[PDB]
RNA sequence: CGUGCCCCGUGUGGCGAAAGGGAAGCCGGUUAAUAUUCCGGCACCUGGAUGUGGGUUUUGCGCGGCAACGCAACUGAACGC
């Protein structure tokens, strides 16, 4: 069904508001706006245990793409790699909904 | 939501202080002119109190028992949060921007802070928030 | 070694103790 | 004169045996044997080059204090500061962890007690 | 060898117990004085670039430390 | 010009810690106490106790290196062992 | 011990699923 | 005016010391006097 | 016991001493009479009232007459110093707090220069001595030279000439200290928080905005013009550094045993320094026998905030205090430049109320008579006589 | 207290380099013949002893900066990196 997530992954940027890259995506984290975390496989280890740490204490929900960085980045869109990623407003996506 | 609450344990992880535990007073997440990040204004303790044996005095027992603190101003992408939460009813707004402009008076919230840990570490209880931390 | 993990905890009990984050000491 | 000769009695070009030219008040031309150029101390986590701390030959520290040798931070002088963050998180991580891991064991063990009452 | 700016600086230095020798240096072409206290670790040269100032320290200097001009063509 | 070492000079020749100077009597510790006692040997606190020792504690108890050798001479230390 | 004090799934992968998932390998459709 | 004189300082004392190990003996002896066995 | 002394006997340590056998005011300094150097202030003589929140700032008039203060309400406010009346109020920033306030030392000409939140204020005040004379020599100088850059020069609002103020100068950080030249052509602004533009010296006439001294070796607290040369010190937290301005380079560095540098002032002659310090510590220092404090003084119980030096050829200087306390110090350095200086304190000035651990913040010297103005944190100014 | 009890670790020593590693001296002058060695001037390094000043201390072991880090020194045994 990974179809499907870059379908909806596209939708969403798409729509509502997106943000790219680990600094990014910690401040909305502590910010407590973000309402979508997800987090690469190749990601270091470390920076893994830290953003779910960030993301159980702000309840945000997090996701691991399965594919890497590169891939992420691919299915996004844009032409770099993207270890992790927050999704801050659904816009007309149901990639929430689950 | 925002985590970052004003009673809110975390550990300051980079400067002279690196490694200590410390308590949120104040959180500015928007930032003033001075410091035009979103920050924190915060209290730990520098050095921890010592364990305590049965095979020496009673003036030692003290001395060990003894905390000295710091009050702080620390970014964000500097602490780094725990999960844990501190309620003192003495470090309620002990420190502002003009303590910490003020020298005298952030000497003041420092020997207010010393007195307020000094009784709950007395009190017996945030034994891991007044361990200090193995890195 | 291990580090922190929420899959292991997901939808749990043990996900509400630890997002209630009670003081705790391993000893 | 114009051309220099050795004198330390050592005539091979070993990394020893570093010269430089100089200009004496004499009017003439002669050498120096110079001593090799200090090595900055590196991180132990990395190999960074640690910021703050004079690039000398080794019993040179010896005469330096200590605070021109170290920086006021846990693993000062031998550790750099992103070392230092990454192993508090480390450690901190570690421990929540083992918390983890132990609120799950006590809560299989009460699902077993309760199978088994 | 170091270099000194100030006279009272210069006074205690001279004051110094170890202070051995001091002598006085007279440059013309580039109208400068320099005042020399040799004291046993470092030799001291205060300069001073003014004569009434030169002449106010010479005065001013103690009387047991015997102070001497620099001749010409040093043998 | 020889190349001295560090520590192996001066208030570490001048003193002696405890264990070290009832190792070289080759003595058990009443015994040392009992000399001492007799012979009138008491500690010493010197000046800079790194520098006689790098690894002294401050509850260390220092000696005098002629006392020890006073002591190493005593002809009760033959008496001792001869009771023994 | 773990001594303490006296005072909608997160991981949403999207689309039992641990049983569909694995008795729906190779092996079990070839059979 | 400085007065030479002589100062004894303060010695280690093990009396605490020996005490919790005096008592800490005891109570293993008296489990030995438990486990002891007739004759 | 007898056990207990066996066992000192052959256990404890045996170390010989010199014991020390003397009488404590052998240690203790001896001073002449307070009253020896009669001419010297004794008490509180004038209420200075008004200000919502705390004064910051405290300044004499070159002329003798009037009184400037600076206060977090926003407000500058010029007074009649001898009688004590409201004379002029002018509210500069709004929420900002007016942290300095200086006049002009010319006494032909007639300007303030305030310094709340990151501005500068040249202003014109309405004063009964400004002539219509004097009032267009002033705007002249004011207006002499109009025929991320550091600082931007430019003509504040239209309620500000309304109200007398009439040139702005913006700078990148907080402004807390300005020092004046004596010609009056050139002023500097100290704000600690500029970084590498934390000391920058300006011209009026020229309206130009230069930093002189990218390189500092630590944070700009404050900074003064030398009375007799082309010098400049700068008081960094730690040590003051004297620059030479003909040439553009360090000439000294002087370092004061104190943790964090409070304030400084030069003495007339320009020889001589004092320095006050949070760590509750007076040090003056000759600059020209050692680097090192020739005399450290402890008088306070709080940080010391402010030290000045009278510049009328009375020999007396003030040091402020937290403590809500005034040292009334007798200077007198021999015109021989070749003596040791004598320093006496006089006496010490009370009155003042503390209010959340802080008390004076400021002193200034009459011109010509032993006459002080403190400005302190209960809100308040006073004039000592 | 009871004239004992605890830790930790191998190839358990020697030889093998006047080009490998290595603390620190330069200039001017001088002899019939020696000089970075002698004379003159001006320095440096290592080891030791110890005093004065300064630092800390009745908030126990100093302060500042968001940070990189800064300063005149600013408790630290065994054990480990």
């Amino acid at each position: 069904e990974a179809q499907s997530i870059g379908a909806k992954l596209a939708l969403v940027i798409k729509s509502g508001k997106v943000v790219l890259g680990y600094r990014s995506t910690l401040k909305a984290l502590r910010s407590g706006k973000a309402k979508l975390i997800l987090i690469a496989a190749n990601t270091p280890p470390l920076r893994k245990s830290e953003l779910e740490y960030y993301s159980m204490m702000s309840k945000t929900p997090v996701h691991h793409y399965s594919g890497t960085n590169i891939e992420l980045g691919t299915a996004c869109g844009k032409l770099f790699r993207c270890s992790t990623m927050a999704i801050l407003d659904a816009g007309d996506s149901d990639i929430l909904a689950d | 939501m925002k985590f970052l609450k004003t009673s809110r344990v975390c550990l300051v992880t980079r400067g002279r202080y690196a490694g200590k535990k410390v308590v949120i007073i104040q959180p500015v997440d928007q930032g003033t002119k001075s410091h035009p990040y979103g920050h924190a204004l915060v209290a730990g303790i520098e050095r921890y109190p010592s364990k305590i044996t049965r095979r020496m005095s009673k003036a030692r027992i003290e001395k060990r028992s003894k905390i000295k603190p710091f009050i702080k101003v620390i970014n964000y992408n500097h602490l780094m949060p725990t999960r844990y939460t501190l309620e003192l009813e003495g470090l309620k707004a002990v420190i502002n921007a003009d303590t910490f402009k003020e020298p005298s008076q952030r000497e003041e919230a420092k020997k207010t802070v010393k007195k307020v840990l000094e009784d709950r570490y007395n009190s017996g209880k945030n034994r891991w928030f007044f361990t200090p931390l193995r890195f | 070694g291990a580090f922190f993990r929420l899959k292991e905890i997901d939808q749990t009990d043990a996900l509400r103790r630890i997002a209630k984050g009670k003081m705790a000491m391993l000893t | 004169p114009t051309r220099v000769t050795y004198r330390r009695r050592n005539p091979y070009n070993t990394t020893s045996n570093r010269t430089r030219v100089i200009k004496t008040p004499g009017g003439q031309l002669r050498v120096l044997h110079i001593k090799k150029r200090g090595t900055a101390p590196k991180c132990g986590d990395c190999g960074i080059k640690l910021p703050g701390i004079p690039a000398l030959r080794p019993r040179e520290y010896a005469t330096i204090s200590k605070p021109k040798k170290t920086v006021q931070r846990a693993y000062g002088g031998s550790r750099c500061g992103n070392c230092v963050r990454d192993r508090i998180i480390r450690a901190f991580l570690i421990e929540e962890q083992k918390i983890v891991k132990k609120v799950l064991k006590e809560q299989s063990q009460a699902e077993k007690k309760a199978s088994k009452k | 060898p170091q270099e000194v700016s100030d006279i009272k600086k210069f006074i205690e230095i001279c004051r110094r117990k170890d202070a051995s020798a001091a002598r006085i240096k007279k440059n013309p072409k580039t109208q400068q004085i320099k005042f020399k206290v040799r004291c046993q670790r470092f030799l001291y040269t205060l300069v001073l670039k003014d004569s009434d100032k030169a002449e106010k320290l010479k005065q001013s200097l103690p009387p047991n430390l015997q102070i001497k001009d620099v001749p010409k063509r040093n043998k | 010009g020889k190349a001295k070492k560090k520590g192996k000079s001066g208030a570490a020749r001048n003193y002696m810690t405890r264990t070290q100077a009832v190792k070289k009597l080759q003595l058990s510790l009443p015994d040392f106490r009992k000399l001492c006692i007799w012979k009138g040997i008491y500690p010493r606190e010197p000046r800079d106790r790194r520098k006689v020792n790098k690894s002294a504690t401050a509850s260390t108890t220092f000696y005098y290196t002629k006392d020890i050798q006073y002591l190493l001479h005593e002809p009760l230390l033959q008496k001792f062992r001869e009771q023994k | 011990r773990l001594e303490e004090d006296s005072s909608k799934p997160l991981i949403k992968d999207l689309s039992s699923k641990r049983a569909r998932g694995f008795f729906s390998q190779d092996v079990f459709q070839k059979i | 005016i400085l007065v030479p004189e002589t100062l004894l300082k303060k010695r280690k004392s093990q009396e605490k010391a020996r005490a919790e190990r005096a008592a800490a003996l005891e109570k293993r002896k008296q489990a030995n006097k438990e486990k002891r066995q007739v004759i | 016991e007898r056990f207990e002394r066996c066992m000192d006997l052959y256990l404890a340590p045996r170390v010989r001493k010199n014991r020390l056998n003397i009488d404590p005011n052998s240690l203790l300094p001896k001073l002449p009479s307070p009253d020896e150097l009669k001419p010297f202030p004794t008490v509180q003589q004038t209420i200075f009232r008004g200000h919502e929140g705390r004064v910051r700032s405290v300044a004499i008039d070159p002329t003798g007459v009037a009184l400037a203060t600076g206060g977090d309400d926003g407000t500058v406010r010029v007074w009649e110093l001898l009688t004590g009346r409201q004379v002029w109020s002018v509210k500069l920033n709004g929420d900002e707090a007016v942290n300095t306030v200086r006049w002009r030392p010319t006494k032909d000409t007639f300007i303030l220069a305030a310094a709340a939140g990151e501005d500068i204020f040249l202003m014109i005040p309405t004063h009964p001595s400004v002539t219509p004379a004097l009032d267009q020599a002033s705007r002249d100088i004011l207006n002499a030279g109009f025929g991320e850059p550091p600082g931007k020069w430019a003509r504040p609002g239209t309620r500000l000439e309304d109200e007398g103020v009439l040139l702005r100068i913006t700078v990148r950080s907080t402004i807390k200290a300005i020092s004046w030249h004596r010609r009056g052509d050139h002023f500097a602004t100290v704000s600690p928080s500029g970084q590498r533009s934390s000391v920058a010296i300006h011209t009026l006439s020229k309206h130009l905005t230069q930093i002189p001294f990218r390189k500092l070796n630590g944070l700009a607290q404050t900074a003064s013009f030398h009375p007799l040369r082309p010098l400049f010190f700068v008081a960094t937290q730690r040590s003051i550094r004297c620059y030479d301005l003909q040439k553009l380079e360090l000439v000294k560095i002087v370092q004061p045993g104190a943790k964090w540098i409070s304030s400084f002032d030069v003495h007339p002659g320009g020889d001589n320094l004092v320095v006050g310090s949070y760590d509750k510590r007076l040090l003056w220092h000759d600059l020209d026998l050692s680097n090192r404090p020739y005399k450290t003084m402890r008088f306070h119980t709080e940080a010391i905030r402010a030290v000045r030096f009278h510049k009328g050829g009375l020999p007396l200087f003030a040091d402020a205090s937290d403590d809500g306390s005034l040292q009334i110090f007798h200077g007198k350095v021999p015109n021989d430049q070749l003596e040791n200086p004598t320093i006496v304190p006089v006496k010490m000035l009370k009155g003042h109320k503390v209010v959340n651990k802080l008390g004076v913040l400021d002193i200034d010297w009459h011109p010509r008579e032993p006459w002080c103005v403190s400005a302190g944190a209960d809100g308040t100014a006073r004039l000592w006589m």
